[PDB]
RNA sequence: GAGCUGUAAGCAAGCUUUGAUCCGGAGAUUUCCGAAUGGGGAAACCCACCACUCGUAAUGGAGUGGUAUCCAUAUCUGAAUUCAUAGGAUAUGAGAAGGCAGACCCGGGGAACUGAAACAUCUAAGUACCCGGAGGAAGAGAAAGCAAAUGCGAUUCCCUGAGUAGCGGCGAGCGAAACGGGAUCAGCCCAAACCAAGAGGCUUGCCUCUUGGGGUUGUAGGACACUCUGUACGGAGUUACAAAGGAACGAGGUAGAUGAAGAGGUCUGGAAAGGCCCGCCAUAGGAGGUAACAGCCCUGUAGUCAAAACUUCGUUCUCUCCUGAGUGGAUCCUGAGUACGGCGGAACAAUUCCGUCGGAAUCCGGGAGGACCAUCUCCCAAGGCUAAAUACUCCCUAGUGACCGAUAGUGAACCAGUACCGUGAGGGAAAGGUGAAAAGCACCCCGGAAGGGGAGUGAAAGAGAUCCUGAAACCGUGUGCCUACAAGUAGUCAGAGCCCGUUAACGGGUGAUGGCGUGCCUUUUGUAGAAUGAACCGGCGAGUUACGAUCUCGUGCAAGGUU
RNA sequence: GUGGGUAGGGGUGAAAUGCCAAUCGAACCUGGAGAUAGCUGGUUCUCUCCGAAAUAGCUUUAGGGCUAGCCUCAAGGUAAG
RNA sequence: AACAGUGGUAGGAGAGCGUUCUAAGGGCUGUGAAGCCAGACCGGAAGGACUGGUGGAGCGCUUAGAAGUGAGAAUGCCGGU
RNA sequence: ACUCGGUGAAAUUAUAGUACCUGUGAAGAUGCAGGUUACCCGCGACAGGACGGAAAGA
């Protein structure tokens, strides 16, 4: 939702995870990445911006 | 992370599994000279010092990074550590937590 | 440990000499131009 | 915190855990030339004077300081002129003198080619270039403005206005501003008029000389006269706001410290970081190295820390300094040869610049809104100072490229502005790769040597010193087929004989004889030509990018679409 | 012989090419400058479909440029040719 | 399927082959990569494989993207002969 | 000059197994047509062609 710290801070070093906030989302790294991970205030988030 | 006068082992090359003694050190280089390992024979021709010469059998320096000391307590190689004792900081042994 | 052309000719030294080239503007633009290309010899 | 005496060999001699080599801060020494400055001079050198010191019986010799010019401040004297004054002398001056960063900005001077298919102006262009001044930034700056409004209120920079208005042999082309949207955001001080003190001419008065209060203004303010209000416990500050020193805390910079986890087994191999079968760490899977491709081998990385000494910023204390608001408006001030006019060139009713003569007003006062004449609307000239937002980087630190990879990329990956060329200004190259490690070939043999053949090292010696790979031209040795009665752009189609045996295919090599057949490129009406170019081989070598215009196709939305 | 002087829209003092560093009817070097040229030469892989012109009118026109004529691609009219 | 057609310079239009780099997916390779040499293989062309030798450490396939994009001629420039 | 021993360049150069005659032909045929001659390879001379260069009229 709004970049929490302690979730940013692990995953940076597995080599395949990318974390970002709700409003960083954009057209590469959602269709570069196979899987996406969000939770359900970033899901209301995005949809109320969009 | 070792110097001179070291009990290493070493741990890739020809003579991957021995285990000497540290001869000299070569900072400027990061080669050192382990005893009864990588013998080389050097055909010398005669001169002053030698006056038959010959061919000789002597050591030539390995990588630092193929050697490493044995941990006092178990006899396995370890990876190196810095402790200050008293006013002065010692090498230790991370498998075991003892000095050199 | 240089080399010398012509240490008697008093007329080089006097045209393309380094005290010529300090008496006027337009030389010491030469000595200037000289050392920014990085020349090992200035004047004569 | 253990080796060290650079490259970089060798060969000697030494230093170091009572702590070297090395890294960082602060110091000391710093020959000679060079602005070069005691005088001279062909830069790297000659020759001096004065004071003190060393040395000689003395002359000769040596060491250490001072000795240029200009400017300023004085002090004396003081050419003309007596003082004065030019000057001279004397002193005191971290004064200024030159360099550069081929960049950025102020000022002065200032081309030509070109284009306008020609040339008449213009354009190129206030560009190139030259000269002077600087600063870390620089002029620019707080309305005698815009402009016409429900007005905004210093300057500068970006978007838009707009390639519009306009200027243009109105042709090429040149080319604005205001409004609106943003970045940054503070405005002040003096003169003048009045008060107090001393003097200096004047007769006191008067009147100027200075010093302290005073006051900074336009739907005018100040002086001035009278009211409260103060001189502190409040405010401000060295960045303009007059002016002006220290001391404590915090964060940086210039060395560094610490820092997790695999020798996993096994296979190939010269070597494992690779394959296969297993584990671990991770705020650390950036990077480099190590005998092949490493997170866990090393240096490291993330995260935490660390400074004796210099510095760069902040915060606080200390320090220093300091009134405002009213009523009036009797009487004075609000920036002198200026504002404006002529006279010429310059520039070019004309327009301005500069000179060339003139020459007001001044609050009931002026200046403006293209001219003049009146209405209304805004402002207050002839004094000064101001940061920020912007321009550029010779340099230093950390990084990043659908950038180059040794004819490329800097001219320069290598002792490159070098070697060479020129009298000089100046011009200006070529040249990277042993191996993981020198383990860089003891010894034997031929040879004067060079160079070879063994032996040996090495995974490799056909990796042996211009030593990775090593193509083509060019030069050779051996051999299968043909060739000494034959006339030819040299091949192509037909075709015996001989020799082979393939990515097995109506196979490969060579070819005695027969038919046909005037190279390639460029150019031209037309070439085989006595048109043109190429000795051969290799490398390099030419329709791009930016901004406008227009057309087609695709996508989105659609009378709306877009920032 | 030695040491010197005159510098480029100048010198060699008007009368002489005899020249000024292989340069002279205007020296040389760097820059404007990748100047300009209607002149000259060159422009690198392949196949498929279609396929010209060398004629008239102007241009101070001068082998250059513009308008018609002749080619190709696309969309419509359609069946006019 | 049935007809009809397929010479070509300037020129117009269409479809493709190769090269370097980048992105995604998939892979090769020390039991031997790129490069070099040879061959009697495959496609309509540009071209592409497969075997053997040398070489001794990197390379390629699919789909997109971007170009310093392909050499036999310039009295081209540099080297070798 | 020539032979022998030593050393050793340059202009030029599309490739080349490069005869002659009579014709043809964008300039003048070695390379086109028809015919006639000619065993293979050199060394020394000539100057005929030399589409050699000089020239120059113009």
């Amino acid at each position: 939702a709004d970049a929490n710290e302690a979730v940013a801070l692990s995953a940076r070093n597995i080599p395949g995870v990318t974390v970002v906030e709700a409003n960083g989302i954009n057209v590469l790294d959602v269709v570069n990445h196979e899987k996406l991970l969000i939770t359900k205030a970033a899901v209301e988030k995005v949809e109320e911006v969009l | 992370h070792v110097k001179k006068g070291d009990k290493v082992m070493v741990i890739s090359g020809k003579d991957k599994g021995k285990q000497g003694t540290i001869l000299a050190a070569f900072p400027k280089k990061d080669r050192v000279l382990v005893e009864g390992v990588n013998m080389v024979k050097k055909h010398s021709k005669p001169t002053q010092a030698n006056p038959q010469g010959g061919i000789s059998n002597q050591e030539a320096p390995i990588h630092v990074s193929n050697v490493m000391p044995l941990d006092p307590k178990t006899g396995e190689v370890t990876r190196v550590g810095y402790k200050v004792e008293d006013g002065k900081k010692v090498r230790v042994a991370k498998k075991s937590g003892q000095v050199l | 440990m240089k080399r010398t052309f012509q240490p008697n000719n008093r007329k080089r030294s006097k045209v393309h000499g380094f005290r010529s080239r300090m008496s006027s503007k337009n030389g010491r633009l030469v000595l200037a131009r000289r050392r920014r290309k990085g020349r090992k010899v200035l004047s004569a």
